[PDB]
């Protein structure tokens, strides 16, 4: 009868189904080829994913996968280094890489026209590169002092150590740089076994987005990865709840911390729902704000931390949610002052346990909110949807359309996030690690206690 | 002697050698763990602190009566022919 009860209801827009379509093919040597063609731009994104990185690399040689890295653009069978390097330039293009624990990834922008000649580069660069000793030799400075300045960006250290003090048992362990010993021991042979062990046709997808035709894209790689040699059980990683803390009062008043859980891997059905967690509990900075004063804001995690003995106990927090191929990571990264350090820690403990017991749909639905800006308004440039087909790709097989992601969000209600806590973050093990000032730190047993309430 | 001398104290040889003995990676009670594991008596009664405290009430008020009556059929067992009910008085 109202007005008030006429209003519009559409929950997912029609252009969530009105979007072009992901194609697909797979070449008889097995590499696997993904498109999507996007009529409102001018250029268009190409390369090439790898399912390869520092965890299958052997402990004698932890720090081979990184240095590949840097040897695939010192020269090729074809093409000096100065020919390699003018040959980049001369383009007026882009070219990208970098590595991580399990993928491995090297892309170049450029109008449509040149997409043949990337694919001829990256070919050559990926599958004829001369590791000559003499230039391993010298690329140890190089990575030598990368290793130098990476200490010194904390949140990395901080996370690292995480992974270093969770996975003690397995390869995931393993830092990306390597040890310094490493560095120095490097050696040629070495970095081919790698090589001759990883690169194989069933571990590689193409990925492109843009102005691009599948046809043509498929007919190139057919022409140039001719050459990539054909192929020839695991166990789930242990998690250990440990801590490691790096005690130090000689640099200035701040304290870092960082605390893990585990997690699902990609494929899960509740990787959706640990998704909308991480959101659920969210961030904040002290130093910029937006909008919303931290005192009054939806988030009840925000609003406790930041009324806490009436000046508020953090400088920053943000949770986050990792995924791998057969585990995952779950947790929080913090900032604050040696004497908050206490309660800037517990209360987003206290956060994160009541997912369990007291969530409501009011925040189920902000954190729906807030999580569909942010994924949603990523995907707009040409690099981040080529970079998403490749992803999913190695994630799943596949790529995900949105409109399917959404009707998945849709469905998950307050009980649903109350049911998965209850299954995975309950009075579960917990790992931690931290730098500076912690005088004030937590016992680890006091975390551990803290996943349950003794109330209800 | 070095037993107890400030002169001369240190372990025997055999002492330093029992502190050498390694049992990592291996457990002989596991058998048990997986059986108390497989009964789920966790997920049901224990997760929940308001069942746990369900659990604690119950159990006390069962084994307890148990309990007595057990020790009440040992106290009659041990004491046969010496306590009231066992020998009746006949009358004159
Ligand atoms: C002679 C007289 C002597 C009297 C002595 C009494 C001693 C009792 C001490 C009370 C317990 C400590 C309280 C401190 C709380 C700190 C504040 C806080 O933040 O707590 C958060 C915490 C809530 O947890 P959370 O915030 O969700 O997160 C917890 C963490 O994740 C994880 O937790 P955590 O790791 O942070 O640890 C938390 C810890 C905090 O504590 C500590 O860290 C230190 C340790 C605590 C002290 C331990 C020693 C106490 C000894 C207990 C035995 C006393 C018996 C006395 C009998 C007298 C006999 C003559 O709290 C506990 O776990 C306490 C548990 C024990 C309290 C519950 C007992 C009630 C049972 C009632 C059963 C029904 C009986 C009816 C029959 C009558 C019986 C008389 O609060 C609690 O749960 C604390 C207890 C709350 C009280 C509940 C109601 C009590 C009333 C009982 C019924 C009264 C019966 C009378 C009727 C008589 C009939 C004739
Ligand atoms: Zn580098």
């Amino acid at each position: 009868v109202s007005p008030l009860a006429r209003s519009v209801d559409a929950a997912i827009p029609e252009e969530a189904f009105n979007q072009p379509p992901t194609l697909t093919t797979t070449l008889p040597n097995g590499i696997r080829v993904a498109t999507q063609r996007l009529p409102f731009h001018q250029t268009a994104t190409v390369g090439v994913w790898i399912d390869s990185g520092s965890r299958y690399d052997t402990k004698e040689t932890n720090g081979a996968a990184h240095f590949l890295e840097h040897m695939t653009f010192k020269g090729t069978k074809r093409r000096s280094r100065i020919q390699l390097e003018q040959e980049i330039e001369n383009m007026g293009a882009h070219l990208n890489a970098y590595t991580s624990r399990e993928q491995t990834v090297y892309y170049a922008k450029a109008f449509k026209k040149d997409i043949p000649q990337c694919v001829d580069i990256l070919s050559d660069i990926l599958l004829n590169s001369t590791i000559d000793e003499e230039a391993v030799q010298m690329e140890k400075h190089v990575i030598l002092r990368e290793m130098e300045e990476v200490e010194r960006q904390t949140e990395e250290v901080i996370f690292d150590r995480l992974h270093t003090t969770a996975f003690r048992d397995s390869p995931l362990g393993y830092t990306i740089l390597g040890p310094e010993e490493n560095i120095r021991n490097m050696t040629r042979e070495h970095i081919l076994e790698y090589i001759n062990r990883n690169y194989t046709s069933d571990r590689m997808v193409v990925a492109a987005a843009g102005d691009v035709d599948h046809k043509e894209l498929t007919a190139l790689v057919e022409k140039h990865f001719a050459g990539l040699p054909q192929p020839k059980p695991t166990e789930k990683p242990f998690f250990c709840g440990s801590e490691l803390l790096h005690r130090n009062d000689d640099m200035g008043p701040t304290a870092h911390v960082a605390v893990g859980f585990e997690g699902v891997p990609w494929k899960s059905p509740d990787a959706v729902t640990f998704m909308l967690m991480q959101a659920i509990v969210g961030s904040y900075r002290k130093h910029d704000e937006g909008i919303v004063p931290g005192k009054v804001s939806a988030n009840a995690t925000v609003r406790n931390v930041c009324n806490k003995m009436t000046v508020g106990c953090a400088d920053m927090f943000s949770a986050f949610n990792t995924c791998y191929s057969d585990t995952g990571l779950f947790g929080f990264y913090a900032q604050c002052d040696e004497v908050a350090l206490e309660h800037c820690v517990m209360e987003i403990m206290f956060g994160i346990t009541s997912l369990s017991y007291a969530v409501t749909d009011e925040e189920v639905e902000r954190a729906k909110a807030q999580l569909k800006t942010q994924l949603l308004g990523h995907l707009d440039s040409t690099t981040a949807v080529a970079e998403d087909i490749g992803r999913q790709m190695l994630a799943y097989g596949r790529r995900m359309p949105l409109a399917e992601f959404l009707k998945r969000l849709e469905v998950i209600d307050a009980e649903e996030v109350k049911r998965v806590a209850w299954k995975y973050l309950h009075d579960a093990e917990v790992a931690v690690a931290g730098l500076g000032p912690l005088f004030g730190m937590p016992q680890l047993i006091n975390l551990r206690r803290a996943t349950f309430w003794l109330r209800y | 002697i070095r037993f107890g001398n400030p002169w001369r104290d240190d372990y025997p040889e055999w002492i330093w050698k029992s502190l050498r003995v390694s049992r990592k990676d291996k457990d002989m009670f596991a058998p048990f763990f997986k059986l108390l594991n497989a009964t789920k008596l966790y997920e049901y009664c224990l997760k929940d602190n308001r069942r746990y405290c369900m659990f604690v009430m119950g159990v006390g008020l069962v084994s307890s009566w148990m309990w007595s009556e057990w020790w009440n059929s040992v106290w009659r067992r041990i004491n046969k022919g010496k306590l009231y009910n066992d020998v009746p008085y006949v009358y004159p």
